[PDB]
RNA sequence: CGAUGUCGGCUCGUCGCAUCCUGGGGCUGGAGCAGGUCCCAAGGGUUGGGCUGUUCGCCCAUUAAAGCGGCACGCGAGCU
RNA sequence: GCCCCUAAGCGUGUGCUAAGUGGAAAAGGAUGUGCAGUCGCGAAGACAACCAGGAGGUUGGCUUAGAAGCAGCCACCCUU
């Protein structure tokens, strides 16, 4: 990868975050691309599922007050934006995690706030 | 040819300056 | 197996191995070439072997030039003969090669097999040689 | 064990090392095992 | 270098000392000493560790740095935890058992081959085909392991002989 | 855990299915009869089957859609593919057949939209050397 | 199109001759001579490393500006003497040029693209010469060989040129020749 | 050239290893028996006859094997 | 030429060699080492190791007994 390609990635993630009301960070450890294809089927209809460099999303997060999510990037990070609504991705992710036992709900982001696993599950319960 | 080789290489001394009779 | 059609004089003094080459020192028809780093008479059997080796490693495509032609004859006396009684009879054809001379020339699409064929040819020659290319 | 003036890494698993002042080629394939001598 | 710059941590249950170049470590499993190369300086990190330092940068010092660090780590591990290695025997009619402290093998020879137990090494056979070699020193454990392993010539056809725990030998086919 | 492509109308083949099915403990006859019943209901083309195995030796057959290459062959009307793809063209396909096969690959595939399967089948036709029009 | 001249420092030779030139080359310098329409040959010595860097970066016909004891002089590399074995530079002929002067210089021709898989591309003329303004000599000329079938000849007149450059050598000079790939059997009788 | 006796055989050896046997190994298109090839190794051993002046060679019986060479093609003030 | 034999320096300063190279040798083979110079990537985390993946289409077609990403020829694509 090059610096220009990396910067294009930063701009793309920045615009994707600007285009989404919420974002949820989870874990994809021990997942097969078949499972990822199923998740993409179940999400891309309404949501958007992405993965990138943790540091590159750190550079994409310096735009708005989302620098507080850097602590949640320790380990693999899967980015799920919500272009339609804000909770369908959270519910689908939680069901996928319960089904595969391989996805650990790292965190979320709501109303300009970074929440814990329990808070995100409560919000999904709302 | 060890004998001839030894003589012809002995030509290469510092005192002989790289030349000797019968080379 | 290259032999001149005719020569004006069949028996000649040996070619001189003095100095370095002044003509044919750059690659001109192909993309890569073989350059000599020593003085040596190079016979037509050696040229044949090197040409065959390059052709074998290059297979279908590519074109090969031989800028060196063995037109200088060497003679040898019949065996078990004392000295004297005239000069021998011509039975080798060689070409005098000075350092800086570009011997063979290759034009092939890919660099790896181009250089590999050139090395295969070099291993059949009696000289130290290197591979050169058009760019300075 | 092949003992020749020339030793080379026949395959992609061959490693060239130097033991006790001798150049050797060591491979998981015993055929490819060779030393310089 | 990169190995030489990572200090070894020292658990609480092991006693260490530095007497010039010599170094001795006492632990639950026993006492083991070491003497290190002259250019290399060994110390005691006050935070409960050992720091190795090469004052120069030449090849000899750069090589001894990593070697010294790894030997020190092995030294602390040997007394803290101990080393053990297991073997399995393959082939029909091949067995093993303890004749007291010694090891007795049945490898097809006209006589049974007995393997003596050197100092600091203790065997423990659990199955007539599976046993283990344990000890406090990694070098001695590896040596006795190799000597036991070479008791039969390699057999690429049937595989009969002594193997390590997870070793995958090479095999071929004799059609005739 | 093996997969195969096999003719619909006949069971117990010699080359492909026999030995591979055998070395997996699958009952040959019951699979043959069930596959023959399903493929006589189908009666379109040959069908690919995936073999899934269990510890109780029970066998489950996975029957997918007719092969895309075979569907393109029937749509182009030719039997054997072009020996020099992109260098000699044996037949031409209009977008109706390509889109029918695209719907087939949508039903059998992960594609979100029929356009993805249409371009997949266009790539298949490129691989065969068959023009898509 | 314009090329910024490359800055170089040159010192007048105190002593000229074979031994003096050998000494200067031993100190990593390159002797050279400067002449031109002014009719006044000046004998100089240039640093080998920076001169080699300039030539490597901007081809074999590079515009230079020479600081000779504070005087700035524009020059163009007319010719280079290279030892065939050591491939160093032994001598350089620098031509005095001013702005708005037409010169006739070789320019290398390189080919790019990919022709038919069943064809072999042969380049007959490594370099061609053109008439161009001294400050706007093109670094190189390029001929694209794509979609070229069987025996097709690309000559000098068919070479695209920048604006303000004139091709002086005749257009019939064959530069690139595309031919059918020689068969495996056709390589066994050429050269015997 | 005011003389350095010449081929085979006998007798007596002595040295090299480029090893024939015995000894130690690596890779095998090494299942075993038996091999093939390469590396190490000179301690000892390395047969008797038919034909030929013969060296050499072919052959007959064996043997673990029936090694290759240098020493004025070792050795005639030792023999023929 | 200058440690002792053997007259005069186990001379001074700055580096190199680990081969007794010095104190014999070729084509060629080689992660020996010192110096000088180019090009690639890299804290927006490079290389090595490690963990998790590395699919579906589809076994792409010709071709055979066979062709399944890997006897052989061709193009050599699409989604996530
Ligand atoms: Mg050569
Ligand atoms: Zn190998």
């Amino acid at each position: 990868m090059a610096k220009a390609d990396k910067a294009t990635a930063v701009a793309d993630i920045a615009e994707q975050f600007k285009a989404s009301t919420a974002t949820v960070v989870t874990e994809y450890r021990g997942l097969t691309v078949a499972n990822l294809a199923e998740l993409r089927r179940a999400l891309g209809d309404s949501a958007t599922y992405t993965v990138a460099k943790n540091t590159l999303v750190k550079r994409a997060a310096s735009e708005a007050g989302i620098e507080g999510l850097d602590e949640l990037f320790a380990g693999p990070t899967a980015i799920a934006f919500v272009k339609g609504e804000a909770v369908d991705a959270a519910k689908a992710i939680k069901k996928f995690a319960k089904d595969n036992k391989a996805l650990v709900i790292k965190g979320g982001y709501m109303d300009g706030k970074a929440l814990s696993v329990a808070d995100v599950e409560k919000i999904a319960d709302l | 040819a060890k004998r001839g080789r030894k003589k012809r290489d002995r030509k290469h001394s510092k005192a002989n300056h790289g030349k000797r009779p019968n080379a | 197996m290259l032999i001149p059609r005719k020569v004006k004089h069949r028996k000649q003094h040996h070619p001189e191995q003095r100095g370095i080459a002044s003509g044919g020192t750059s690659v001109s028809f192909g993309d890569y070439g073989i350059q000599a780093l020593e003085h040596a008479y190079i016979t037509n059997r050696q040229i044949e072997s090197a040409r065959i080796a390059i052709n074998r490693h290059i297979k279908r495509g590519g074109k090969v030039w031989i800028n060196i032609f063995p037109d200088r004859p060497l003679t040898k006396k019949p065996a078990e003969t004392r000295m004297g009684s005239g000069k021998g009879s011509p039975e080798w054809w060689v070409a005098n090669v000075k350092p800086g001379r570009v011997l063979f020339e290759l034009s092939y699409p890919d660099e790896k097999t181009a250089r590999d064929a050139l090395t295969r040819a070099i291993h059949k020659l009696p000289i130290k040689a290197r591979i050169v290319t058009r760019e300075e | 064990m092949k003992v020749n003036p020339s030793v080379k890494p026949i395959c992609d698993k061959c490693r060239v090392i130097r033991r006790h002042g001798r150049v050797m080629v060591i491979c998981s394939d015993p055929r490819h095992k060779q030393r310089q001598g | 270098s990169r190995i030489g710059k990572q200090p070894v941590p020292v658990p609480s249950g092991v006693d260490v000392t530095i007497n010039g170049q010599n170094l001795s470590v006492k632990g639950p499993k026993g006492t083991l000493t070491l003497d290190v190369a002259e250019p290399i300086s060994v110390s005691r990190a006050e935070d409960g560790a050992i720091v190795v330092t090469r004052p120069d940068d030449e090849r000899r010092s750069r090589s001894l740095h990593g070697l010294s660090r790894t030997l020190i780590a092995n030294l602390v591990t040997g007394v803290t935890e101990g080393y053990t290695q297991k073997m399995e025997i393959f082939g029909v009619g091949y067995r093993v058992q303890l004749k007291g402290q010694n090891l007795e093998f049945a490898l097809g020879y006209s006589h049974p081959v007995l393997i003596e137990a050197p100092e600091g090494i203790t065997f423990a056979v659990e199955s007539p085909t599976k046993f283990s070699v344990s000890g406090i020193d990694k070098q001695k454990v590896g040596q006795i392991s190799a000597v036991i392993r070479r008791l039969r010539r390699p057999d690429p056809y049937k595989g009969k002989g002594v193997r390590y725990e997870g070793e995958q030998i090479r095999r071929k086919v004799g059609k005739t | 855990l093996i997969k195969l492509q096999i003719q619909a109308g006949q069971a117990n083949p010699a080359p492909p299915v026999g030995p591979a099915l055998g070395q997996h403990g699958v009952n040959i006859m019951e699979f043959c009869k069930a596959y023959n019943a399903a493929t006589e209901s189908q009666r379109g083309n040959v069908i690919p089957v995936e073999i899934t195995v269990y510890e109780d030796r029970s066998f489950t057959f996975a029957l997918k859609t007719p092969p895309a290459a075979k569907l393109l062959l029937k749509a182009a009307g030719v039997q054997k593919g072009s020996g020099e793809p992109h260098k000699t063209k044996v037949a031409k396909v209009t977008w109706d057949q390509v889109r029918e096969i695209a719907e087939t690959k949508k039903a059998d595939l992960n594609a979100n939209d029929i356009d993805a399967a249409a371009k997949i089948i266009a790539g298949t036709a490129r691989s065969m050397g068959i023009t898509v029009e | 199109t314009a090329n910024i001249p490359n800055k170089l420092t040159a010192n007048v030779r105190t002593r000229t001759g074979k031994g003096a030139s050998r000494q200067a080359r031993r100190d990593g310098k390159v002797p050279a001579v400067l002449y031109g329409h002014g009719t006044d040959p000046q004998h100089l010595e240039l640093n080998a490393r920076d001169f080699a860097a300039v030539l490597r970066s901007h081809g074999t016909n590079a515009i230079l500006t020479l600081d000779i004891e504070g005087t700035e002089q524009l020059a163009l590399t007319k010719a280079l003497d290279v030892h065939p074995i050591r491939r160093n530079i032994q001598h350089a002929d620098l031509l005095v040029v001013q702005r708005g002067e037409k010169v006739t210089v070789e320019v290398t021709v390189l080919v790019e693209g990919d022709a038919t898989p069943g064809t072999l591309v042969t380049q007959d003329a490594n370099t061609i010469e053109i008439e161009a303004e001294a400050l706007s000599i093109p670094e190189q000329l390029t001929v694209s060989v794509e979609g070229v079938e069987a025996g097709t000849q690309i000559t000098a007149g068919q070479i695209s040129l920048p604006e303000g450059v004139n091709l002086i050598s005749d257009p019939e000079l064959l530069v690139v020749n595309v031919v059918e790939a020689p068969s495996a059997e056709a390589l066994e009788e050429e050269g015997a």
